[PDB]
């Protein structure tokens, strides 16, 4: 069974955006809790 | 809001001669229960008595102390 | 289509995304506030009642640290100077000066000068300058260039982690004594080798012992 959104231009872009958001959040959190002191 | 209050510090105007700040001293004094003296060595944290102990060179108080001398 | 407009799909997805971003932002703000310089009073020159300048007396007049903080190497407490030490110079120097009036107000009455404590520990930490100084640590890798400080500020927040970083890795901060010598001392390029050699020579205990609770807290 295909996903409902299969065959959409927006799928790769939304996945990318979610990954970029996540990476940014992770780096910022890491900096504050590990390197900011 | 801040981690802690100003915590001002007040020093001396003339230092005591034999005192090193933050180092307790010990002085020899006598405490009497029935009118009979028992030698005691008492710790003076900063010029204030804080802990009574026994005087090893005093007969009837060789290090050991009675509860009444401790609770003075 | 029954009860919602066309853009409700985008609005709902963006609302979820914004809610997650807001939660992350709130966590970040809380952490930053609790690790801020304003909260911990770092790099803030606390104004003093008598306006004493370490730069003038140390860097210009040239007075040793132990002339004022005389108990630093013998007890846990670095003796804050008495008015007697202040008056040994100012009975003759800069007498009849409006900014030395408070000092002259003391030494005539028994009232002390209420300095504001810059470096403050929460009375369950039990620090000791004596062992530290004697073991090859100076008030430059431990306090800052106080020699050039018109108004003393807190160089770093005294975190539990800060103390534990150097208690665990003391070979990056240990110096060859001369710790009271003017803090013009600069660590050499081969700090690691010299630090290891000094750790071996002074007999500094491994982190198995220096990170125990009753080392600091009692
Ligand atoms: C042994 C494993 C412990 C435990 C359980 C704790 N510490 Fe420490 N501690 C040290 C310093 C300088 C501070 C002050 C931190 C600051 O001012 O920001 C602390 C503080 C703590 C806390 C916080 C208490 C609070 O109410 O906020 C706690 C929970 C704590 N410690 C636990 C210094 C040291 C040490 C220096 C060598 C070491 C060792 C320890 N602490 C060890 C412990
Ligand atoms: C040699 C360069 C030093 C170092 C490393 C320090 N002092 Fe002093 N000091 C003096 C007085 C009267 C004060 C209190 C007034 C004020 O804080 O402005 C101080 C204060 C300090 C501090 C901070 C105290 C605190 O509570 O955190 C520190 C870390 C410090 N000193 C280190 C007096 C003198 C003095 C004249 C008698 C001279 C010389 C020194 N200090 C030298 C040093
Ligand atoms: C005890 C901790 C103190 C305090 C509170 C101060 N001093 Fe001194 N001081 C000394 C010298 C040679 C000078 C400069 C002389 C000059 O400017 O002509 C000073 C200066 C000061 C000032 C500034 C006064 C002004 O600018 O007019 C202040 C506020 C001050 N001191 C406070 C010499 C000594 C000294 C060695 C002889 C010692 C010890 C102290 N001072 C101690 C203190
Ligand atoms: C690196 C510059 C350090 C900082 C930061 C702190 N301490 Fe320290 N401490 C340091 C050394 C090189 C030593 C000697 C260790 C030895 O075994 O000789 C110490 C030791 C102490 C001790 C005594 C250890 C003991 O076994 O009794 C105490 C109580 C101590 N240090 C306290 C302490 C605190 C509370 C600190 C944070 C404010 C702290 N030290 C930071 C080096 C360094
Ligand atoms: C380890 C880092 C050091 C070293 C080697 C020195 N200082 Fe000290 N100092 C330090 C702490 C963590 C504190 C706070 C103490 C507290 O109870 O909160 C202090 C404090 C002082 C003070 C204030 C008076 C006092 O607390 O006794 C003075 C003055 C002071 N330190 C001066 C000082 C001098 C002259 C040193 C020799 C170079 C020195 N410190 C070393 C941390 C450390
Ligand atoms: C989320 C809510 C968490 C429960 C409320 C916690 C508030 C605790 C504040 C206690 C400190 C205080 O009230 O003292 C006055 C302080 C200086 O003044 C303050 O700092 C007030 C701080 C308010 C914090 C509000 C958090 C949002
Ligand atoms: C529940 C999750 C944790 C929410 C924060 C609870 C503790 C907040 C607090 O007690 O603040 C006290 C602080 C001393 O007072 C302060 O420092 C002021 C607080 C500034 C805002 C910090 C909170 C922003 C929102 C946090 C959301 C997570």
């Amino acid at each position: 069974m295909q996903p409902e959104w299969s065959g959409d231009p927006e799928v790769k872009p939304v996945f990318l955006a979610v990954t970029l958001t996540g990476m940014v959040a992770f780096l910022l959190m890491v900096w504050l809790f590990a390197f900011y002191w | 809001c801040t981690y802690q209050p100003r915590q001002y510090i007040a020093p001396f105007d003339r230092q005591p001669e034999g005192r090193v700040p933050g180092i307790p001293q010990y002085f020899a004094s006598t405490l009497t229960l029935g009118g009979y003296g028992t030698g005691v060595l008492v710790r003076s944290n900063e010029g204030r008595p804080t802990k009574v102990e026994g005087n090893p060179r005093h007969p009837a108080s060789l290090g050991g102390t009675d509860l009444f001398a401790q609770a003075e | 289509a029954q009860i919602f407009p066309r853009n409700a799909n985008l609005l709902s997805r963006l609302s979820i995304f914004a809610l997650v971003l807001l939660v992350v932002e709130g966590i970040l703000i809380l952490g930053v506030y609790f690790r801020s310089n304003y909260f911990r009073q770092v790099n803030v020159a606390i104004e003093q009642p008598v306006a004493f300048s370490h730069q003038l007396h140390v860097n210009v007049v040239g007075i040793d640290c132990r002339y004022c903080h005389t108990s630093v190497d013998q007890s846990y407490f670095a003796n804050i100077p008495a008015t007697e030490t202040c008056m040994t110079c100012h009975s003759q120097i800069k007498t009849y000066s409006p900014l030395l009036e408070k000092v002259r107000e003391s030494y005539a009455t028994g009232k002390p000068i209420e300095w504001v404590k810059v470096y403050d520990l929460p009375n369950f930490v039990y620090f000791n300058h004596s062992i530290h100084v004697n073991k090859g640590i100076g008030c430059s890798t431990c306090h800052g260039q106080v020699n050039n400080m018109p108004v003393v500020w807190q160089q770093q927040a005294l975190y539990m982690g800060w103390c534990l970083n150097c208690h665990r890795n003391p070979e990056l901060y240990v110096r060859p004594r001369e710790e009271v010598y003017n803090m013009d001392y600069v660590p050499p390029s081969n700090q690691l080798e010299i630090g290891r050699q000094l750790v071996a020579e002074y007999g500094i205990m491994p982190p198995d012992q220096l990170t125990n609770c009753y080392v600091c807290h009692r």
